[PDB]
RNA sequence: UACCCGCAGAAGAAGCACCGGCUAACUCCGUGCCAGCAGCCGCGGUAAUACGGAGGGUGCAAGCGUUAAUCGGAAUUACUGGGCGUAAAGCGCACGCAGGCGGUUUGUUAAGUCAGAUGUGAAAUCCCCGGGCUCAACCUGGGAACUGCAUCUGAUACUGG
RNA sequence: UUAGCUAGUAGGUGGGGUAACGGCUCACCUAGGCGACGAUCCCUAGCUGGUCUGAGAGGAUGACCAGCCACACUGGAACU
């Protein structure tokens, strides 16, 4: 509906400063298996 | 012939070069719906086969206690650990009124009718303990008519 | 903890704010939207949340969630607001109501239809 | 000036009436001084219905208090049948 | 056949007129402990006659003055 | 210093019950003596002596059944932080029943059921179990 | 106000036969009362200790008829009077018409004597009573009146009745089609599948 | 008007929330860290019992849910009923005024304390046993209670003088 | 994280005033009175029987019904 962004005003460059932005952002996932994956709970049980 | 309940079930664990060892702790009790009760705490590395070593380490290690009625002769307290437990006769048709760990041990100690109250911690293990702890050191108006050397209207 | 301690001093019965003071204890009120955006949330969730800015009746200026899918509020729009926390969000106290006064509800719910104002559909 | 009257209560269309050594001015269901019996008018007729204190009216009659209209008749009618 | 305080007298600067002490113990009404707990009082002695420090007993007459509706009974003890 | 010297009985009483001594003394009183009376009628204790004219010294003989104590438990009530009062319909029953108070009245020290029975109340010194 | 739907879901799921269908065809014919209702029913659970303490009080509720606001009101009252409060739960549901209808075997089953008793077809002690939870007394006369004992419904009931078992707090006097409520019931005289103080439980968390 | 009698025909009269755990109730299809959910833990990155839809089920039911507010649970301000070596918590150490507490014995006083009696503590409300509305809510008769305060007469172990 | 407040102020004598006691008011005289058992000052609030919650002790509350208080466009004053 309008993303706010985090940067303040924009000057020059929109892309470079978005990409630049939380909005963006390096996604990394948990394993299920080895080497972050251990769970206490588990989903269900 | 004797009651028997599975309260909690843990899963444990002991870190190697490996990674993780997991195991399951199981905790029972069991009793003759009638003043006596064990409890027994089994590990193993299947649940299973820990529940069956904790219904035998209960089996022995089963303790007396003098009911009245199906109901306790006085109002007891009792602790081990974190957890303070207090306990309280009634009236008959209360019903075993009483939180998690507690309501195990009473129903197949064979109390029918109470009302128990668990502060401190409520871990079940030291629950069961500290619930036991009361039981056993509550004393009936036949065991102190003994002490004192009476036998009155206080009976 | 000595008895001649708290005659002197009695126990102070620690007094316990509010999660949702600018309600002030109505059970809703009404606003108006400054401004309507998306923002991200907090770790580890991931998405765009939609949120207004939204002065109220007395004064209070406070930020509120839009619940659903798809909605067309702006910038005007007289809306009720209640109490209601949303976590993966911070400093979000309040949530819109759908389906009263210029949010419409959602289209095309069929479960949980009067969380959202929607009118049962005739069938 | 102190009286005798009917304070009504009960239900909605099932009235139910205390008798009330009241001063005058008072409000009806208000402030009173004795309470001295009561008055159902809906009764089974199998069962009281009716139940003043002559004792403690005729003791308020003394020290100079006016009796209503219908604490009079029901004077009237309890010295009749009992 | 009067009820008749006693107390003793924490002021007499003023002309036919004392400051009167009253103790009583009281239970506290949550902790339960008993209390200490004073009830001061100016009183009417005609004569000027009580000293400081004095024990003494006093009633409940008319008013008297803005504070004063207490006055002096008797002297019991006194000089001390 | 020494300012309940009542608590010091009881105290004595539980200290020595869990050492596993057959006697105990301390300092005498009137007081004391009175309740040592009470405790010995209901069968806590063998038996108290006093010896002494000057400085008196009460002797209490302490009491075991199956190897173990009769006293299972001793405490003090009344204090003089907090003394503690009671009208005869609110006397306390100390393990419903089967233990006692020890209760002053007016007619001297006497068990919780034996002023119910005269129709007492007053300071409660002490329960026992 | 009242439950109006399939009455064999209700059987399966406590795994019992409620009585919500009277006898002329036997219970294990129509459904299937071993498993439970619905998709996923023959896959077992662990039932958890509310669980069973809900399933009980579900029982009783679905034998006599009540809804829960109704149902907590009468364990309300069954606490403030003097009394195992389970005892006189039961009491207070063996005292109402609907079912002391039934037992009389005047209905088919609960649900067929809430009808009678909503029609104004019974009396008590001659006035018409067509309320399902009155409360009747000790040496109260119920009754049929006079339009009412010309219905197929009744007499064709009141062969049922000779199939089950005879109540002992009830005489019963059948080719008047009346009869007196004596006494209240005891535990003993009851059926002693119900257990009772798993409903106590529940209401005092 | 309550209440009573007659007529017609199953006719005119069922929804709301939930189903990952806490918490009673589970499977398909869509979707692919997006859309969304969410009270707290958290769910969602292509086999989602946690999103949306469907089918089934659980719970309430002329109501069912959301929000707000109070108490509870919370022994989490602890009188009943908590603590302070390392978890939050012993003033840097002393002297000491008001204050709190005070060894043992006899006498006396009777303030605290205890017992009894009278007066008052409005009625309604609450609780008990009844009665009246078809039942119930609702109304009502009688009681108990109002743990209090004052006065009077006793008791004197304990506390105080 | 409000510690000093009060000069009709506190008491007396005499006049006046009130249905009535009274610094209620006035003239003279004395120099008191209140306060860490919280005076004074600031903030909030009608009080009670009750109500809700709680095993209870407690906590929260004072809508309807009933008792008492206060106000009647804001401030001031009398008259009958």
């Amino acid at each position: 509906s309008r993303y706010q962004h985090t940067k303040g005003q924009i000057k020059d460059n929109a892309i470079e400063a978005l990409l630049h932005d939380p909005l963006f952002r390096q996604r990394v996932e948990k394993n299920k298996k080895g080497k972050g994956s251990y769970m206490r709970k588990g989903k269900h049980g | 012939e004797l009651q028997e309940k599975l309260i909690a079930v843990n899963r444990v664990s002991k870190t190697v070069k490996g990674g993780r060892i997991f195991s399951f702790t199981a905790l029972t009790v069991v009793g003759d719906g009638n003043g006596r009760v064990g409890f027994g705490y089994g590990k193993a590395r299947e649940v299973p086969a820990a529940i069956q070593k904790a219904m035998e380490k209960a089996r022995r290690n089963m303790i007396n206690v003098a009911l009245n009625n199906g109901t306790l002769q006085h109002p007891v307290k009792g602790v081990h650990t974190g957890s303070r437990v207090f306990m309280q006769p009634a009236s008959e048709g209360t019903g075993i009124i009483a939180g998690g760990a507690m309501r195990a041990v009473l129903e197949v100690a064979g109390v029918h009718n109470v009302l128990a109250k668990a502060y401190g911690s409520t871990n079940p293990i030291n629950v069961v303990r500290a619930t036991i702890d009361g039981l056993e050191n509550m004393n009936s108006p036949e065991m102190v008519a003994a002490k004192r050397g009476k036998s009155v209207e206080e009976i | 903890a000595t008895v001649n301690q708290l005659v002197r001093k009695p126990r102070a019965r620690k007094v316990a704010k509010s999660n949702v003071p600018a309600l002030e204890a109505c059970p809703q009120k009404r606003g108006v939207c400054t401004r309507v955006y998306t923002t991200t949330p907090k770790k580890p969730n991931s998405a765009l949340r939609k949120v207004c800015r939204v002065r109220l009746t007395n004064g209070f200026e406070v930020t509120s969630y839009i619940g659903g899918e798809g909605h067309n509020l702006q910038e005007h729009s007289v809306i009720l607001i209640r109490g209601g926390r949303v976590k993966d969000l911070p400093g979000v106290r309040y949530h819109t109501v759908r389906g009263a006064l210029d949010c419409s509800g959602v289209k095309d719910r069929k479960q949980a239809r009067s969380k959202y104002g929607v009118k049962r559909p005739k069938a | 000036m102190v009286t005798i009257r009917l304070a009504r209560h009960g239900a909605k269309k099932r009235p139910f009436y205390q008798v009330v050594v009241a001063d005058s001015r008072n409000a009806r269901n208000g402030r009173f001084i004795e309470r001295v019996g009561f008055f159902n008018p809906i009764a089974s007729e199998k069962e009281e219905g009716t139940r003043l204190d002559l004792d403690r009216i005729a003791h308020w009659v003394g020290q100079g208090a006016t009796i209503s209209d219908r604490v009079a008749a029901l004077i009237k009618e309890v010295n009749k049948a009992a | 056949k009067i009820r008749t305080l006693q107390g003793r007298v924490v002021s007499d600067k003023m002309e036919k007129s004392i400051v009167v002490a009253i103790e009583r113990f009281v239970k506290h009404p949550i902790y339960g402990k008993f209390i200490k707990r004073t009830t001061k009082l100016h009183v009417h002695d005609e004569n000027n006659e009580c000293g400081i420090g004095d024990v003494v007993e006093i009633r409940e007459c008319r008013p008297l003055s803005k504070t004063k509706s207490w006055t002096l009974v008797r002297v019991v003890e006194k000089a001390v | 210093s020494m300012q309940d010297p009542i608590a010091d009985m009881l105290t004595r009483i539980r200290n020595g019950q869990a050492a596993n001594k057959a006697a105990v003394t301390m300092p005498s009183s009137k007081l004391k003596v009175a309740i040592a009376n009470v405790l010995k009628e209901e069968g806590f204790i063998e038996d108290f002596k006093v010896e002494g004219d000057t400085k008196p010294e009460l002797e209490l003989t302490l009491k075991y059944f199956q190897g173990k104590a009769v006293v299972e438990s001793i405490q003090r009530v009344s204090r003089p932080g907090l003394r503690i009062y009671k009208r005869k319909d609110e006397l306390p029953k100390v393990m419903a029943g089967l233990g006692i108070a020890v209760v002053s009245t007016s007619k001297g020290v006497m068990t919780d059921r034996a002023a119910r029975q005269a129709g007492l109340g007053g300071e409660i010194i002490c329960y026992v179990a | 106000a009242r439950y109006l739907g399939p009455k064999l879901k209700l059987s399966r799921r406590e795994g019992t036969d409620l009585f919500l269908k009277s006898g002329v065809r036997a219970i294990d014919t129509k459904c299937k009362i071993e498993q439970a209702p619905g998709q996923h029913g023959a896959r077992k659970p662990r039932l958890s200790d509310y669980g069973v303490q809900l399933r009980e009080k579900q029982k009783v509720r679905r034998i006599y008829g009540v809804l829960e606001r109704q149902f907590r009101n009468y364990y309300k009252e069954a606490a403030r009077l003097k009394g195992n409060t389970g005892e006189n739960l039961l009491a207070l549901l063996e005292g109402r018409l609907d079912n002391v209808v039934y037992r009389m075997g005047f209905g088919a089953t609960r649900a067929e004597a809430r009808q009678l008793v909503s029609h104004k077809a019974i009396m008590v002690n001659g006035r018409v009573v067509n309320i399902a939870s009155y409360q009747v007394s000790p040496n109260d006369v119920v009754s049929i009146r006079e339009k009412a004992k010309k219905q197929s419904r009744v007499k064709a009931a009141l062969e049922l009745a000779e199939q089950r078992e005879k109540p002992t707090w009830l005489e019963v006097d059948a080719g008047k089609m009346e009869g007196t409520f004596k006494r209240k019931p005891e535990r003993s005289d009851l059926s002693a599948d119900i257990n009772e103080h798993l409903i106590v439980e529940l209401y005092s968390k």
